[PDB]
């Protein structure tokens, strides 16, 4: 039973990752073939860059605005920038815009989507000028909808580029997002790559490589079938036709945390296709605190638990080649359930052989994944992704359980946020202590016991030397991405 | 500490089938290495069989394919079956137990818990 | 905040300050005492435009690495004599590329 379980875990997890790697390679080959047909200085899709933020660092907001202004795409309509402000503390952030683009900030008294005439002409009168909208604070969906209306005002706009407030775009990060929209008539949305730049703290570095894996191996595989489930928040283009069609149903959803997931699922439900372009890069920061990361992950997992049913229900709309979407959703559910069941069974049946074999198998699977990541990114630091196998067991599984319990129920705030996490940590510690107490003997004459002790000690040495390598990298500042070094230098200069 | 009580030892003059087993009373029998030791008039004490903590079987080179061992954690007993007994095996069978040890499981000084034993009369 | 200084036949202008890739730089000519005339324009990434009279004879080139640019008078004639100005137009107010000297807000000193 245990041997079969740990054998399945290693062919059911590494096998699908190999399949995703192959599909991602095929998708990248297809995109390279498309790009090789792109003529020089190509620009045929008028875009309207949309930036929506609530309370961002003035430095990071200025960097994002300057990065948008640095884009080399030769066909941009405007820079509709919606801010959930209209307050004294938030006005300062809008001032950043006034020192980067212009003093064309507008202060409408009402939010467009909560108005009787939800049309762009109520706020803006001139469509040929960059505009900053200081609408009342209601959320990100409301500001994105106001941006959608202001973009749809222009009859010459064919696409809309959505960017987070603190996303430092690359130079060709607009040309490579909106190009695939013209490659196929069926493609109505494109998701660009988002790379973490603040890779200094351990959690931030592990999350950076999780982002890289999820965008290059998990989103590319879906992009091969043109069924990307979630367009990246920091960067993504939408055709103006599909956004005009789905801006009404996406809003008034009956609600606050999905944001881009519901938009992408709407594009899927309409029957259209979404691709992913790894050649378009947008840098964004990652959470550093473990508690804040757990809160963010439980919000994301609540949104995922809400949207997986709508994603599954739209798999028939795509007919054939839509089996991959339903299979991916089913695999996502069964992976978490199988991990929980296998680890609970292993903890309950305190066998040192099974526990050590499970640890070694998981470490080897993560090592193979990180090896492919290092090959793909041409970066050795990708092997730090091995340590990410800790985060999934301490910051993700409790997040999944908390999201499931909150969805099932549909100092109290602390208990609602951190009580399954603390209970999970106490349970893991208790399982370890019970395994140590029960299996408290030393028999250096059994091959099986020799294997168990040698394996656990070698794994401990492996993670210790990986952590030592990370520590010497941090003190050497080798871990910092070049963008992080540039941003730190410029912030110190200020 | 563990206390061992040995049972078995009927006359099997030419072949047969009987069970000799040592019931153990202690705290944690799942983590004890059990072993079987003979004592013959011409010798002092010898290893004949032993089952490790994780159900690993060990037999002596002289008698390997004519033996078996079993451990019952639900009863804290271990039994050594008899297969094609020979006249040279007229020794008194003892039961040995240990928790912490090294790479020597065939010596009498490795184990620190012993029972009383029983004859064979074959 | 950019200061443009042009020297100089092959005129060349260096613009001190940060130039975003979306800025559009143009060369204008001022006839002796009537009004400025358009000569050429191009963004900091490509897509150059030229006047009707100036077509194929003057080539627009930008360094893109040292914030300098040059214009080549491969077929200069006494007919097209004027004072040459180099101007920047930021896409700070509008992305609409225009042929109007009033739209450009940063100007260099006239040459020749
Ligand atoms: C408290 C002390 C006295 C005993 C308990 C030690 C544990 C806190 C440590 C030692 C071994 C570690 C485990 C080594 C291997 C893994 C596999 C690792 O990856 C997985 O298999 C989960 C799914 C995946 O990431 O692929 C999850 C973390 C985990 C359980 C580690 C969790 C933390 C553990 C249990
Ligand atoms: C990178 C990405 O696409 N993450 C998905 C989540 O989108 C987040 O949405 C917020 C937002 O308020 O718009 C952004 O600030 C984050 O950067 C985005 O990560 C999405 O909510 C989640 C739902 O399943 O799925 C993620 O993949
Ligand atoms: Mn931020
Ligand atoms: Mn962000």
């Amino acid at each position: 039973s245990a041997v079969w379980g740990i054998s399945v875990y290693g062919v059911f997890v590494l096998g699908f990752y190999i399949a995703q790697i192959v599909f991602s390679e095929f998708n990248r080959m297809r995109l390279s073939d498309w790009i090789s047909l792109r003529p020089d200085n190509w620009n045929a899709t008028r875009v309207a860059v949309i930036i929506a933020g609530y309370r961002e660092d003035p430095f990071m907001f200025k960097k994002c605005l300057e990065s948008v202004r640095d884009s080399e795409y030769g066909n941009v309509a405007r820079l509709i920038c919606v801010i959930d402000g209209d307050e004294e503390e938030d006005l300062k952030m809008a001032e950043i815009y006034k020192q980067v683009y212009n003093d064309n900030v507008k202060k409408p008294g009402v939010v467009l989507c909560e108005s009787e005439n939800k049309n762009g002409s109520t706020i803006d009168s001139d469509v040929s000028k960059n505009i900053c909208i200081l609408q009342p604070h209601r959320g990100k969906r409301e500001s994105l909808y106001t941006g959608f209306q202001l973009a749809s005002m222009d009859p010459s706009v064919h696409a809309v580029v959505l960017i987070d407030s603190d996303t430092v775009l690359e130079k060709n990060a607009i040309l490579e997002v909106v190009y695939p929209l013209s490659c196929d008539p069926n493609i109505k949305a494109v998701a660009g790559e988002c790379k973490i730049w603040n890779t200094d703290t351990i959690l931030s570095m592990l999350v950076s490589w999780r982002y890289f894996s999820a965008f290059n191996v998990e989103r590319g595989a879906q992009s091969l079938w043109k069924t990307v489930q979630c367009v990246g928040g920091p960067l993504g283009a939408y055709t103006i036709d599909i956004i005009n069609e789905i801006k009404d149903p996406w809003i008034t959803q009956t609600c606050t945390y999905g944001d881009d997931r519901r938009l992408t699922n709407e594009v899927l439900m309409r029957g259209k296709k979404i691709v992913y372009t790894p050649f378009a890069v947008g840098w964004s920061d990652s959470p550093t605190n473990v508690m804040r990361y757990i809160v963010q992950q439980t919000r994301w997992s609540k949104s995922w638990c809400r949207e997986i049913w709508y994603t599954l229900g739209s798999a028939w709309k795509h007919g054939f080649s839509g089996i991959y979407l339903a299979f991916e959703c089913m695999y996502q559910i069964m992976y978490f359930f199988l991990v929980m069941y296998l680890f609970s069974y292993i903890a309950i049946k305190a066998d040192i052989r099974a526990q050590t074999a499970t640890v070694l198998v998981s470490t080897l699977v993560t090592i193979i994944k990180s090896s492919y990541l290092a090959l793909r990114a041409k970066n050795l630091k990708a092997f730090y992704f091995v340590l990410y196998t800790y985060v999934y067991f301490f910051c993700m599984i409790p997040a999944r359980i908390t999201a499931m319990f909150t969805m099932f129920d549909i100092v109290w705030l602390w208990a609602k946020q951190f009580l399954i996490t603390y209970m999970w940590w106490a349970g893991v510690l208790a399982a370890g202590v019970y395994s140590i107490v029960d299996n408290w003997y030393f028999d250096w004459a059994d091959i099986q016991y020799r294997f168990a002790l040698v394996g656990i000690c070698s794994y401990l040495v492996f993670v210790s030397i990986v952590l030592v390598i990370y520590l010497i990298g941090k003190i050497t500042t080798w871990n910092y991405t070049p963008l992080q070094k540039e941003l730190i230098e410029e912030r110190y200069l200020h | 500490q563990v206390q061992l009580v040995e049972s078995g030892g009927g006359l099997v003059q030419a072949g047969g089938s009987l069970k000799v087993s040592c019931a153990a009373s202690g705290r944690a029998f799942k983590t004890y290495r059990m072993a079987w030791f003979r004592q013959a008039p011409g010798k002092e004490r010898e290893f004949v069989s032993g089952i490790s903590a994780l159900e690993t079987t060990y037999y002596a080179d002289s008698v390997k394919g004519r033996f078996t061992i079993s451990r019952d954690n639900t009863k804290n007993t271990v039994s050594l079956q008899m297969d094609s007994l020979k006249p040279e095996d007229t020794a008194v069978y003892y039961c040995a137990a240990r928790r912490y040890g090294g790479t020597d499981y065939t010596t009498t000084g490795s184990y620190d818990y012993w029972g009383q034993g029983t004859q064979v009369t074959v | 905040q950019v200061q443009l200084v042009e020297s100089g036949l092959r005129l060349a202008c260096a613009a001190s300050g940060r130039i975003f890739s979306s800025d559009t730089l143009a060369w204008f000519r001022r006839a002796p005492g009537k009004e400025r005339e358009f000569v050429a324009a191009s963004r900091w990434s490509g897509g150059g435009t030229d006047y009707d009279s100036v077509k194929g004879r003057f080539t627009f080139s930008r360094d893109n690495t040292f914030n300098t640019m040059c214009l080549e008078m491969n077929s200069l004639k006494p007919e097209d004599t004027a004072v040459y100005y180099c101007a920047l137009r930021t896409a700070r107010d509008s992305y609409y590329y225009t042929r109007n000297p009033t739209g450009y807000d940063y100007w260099g000193q006239g040459t020749q």
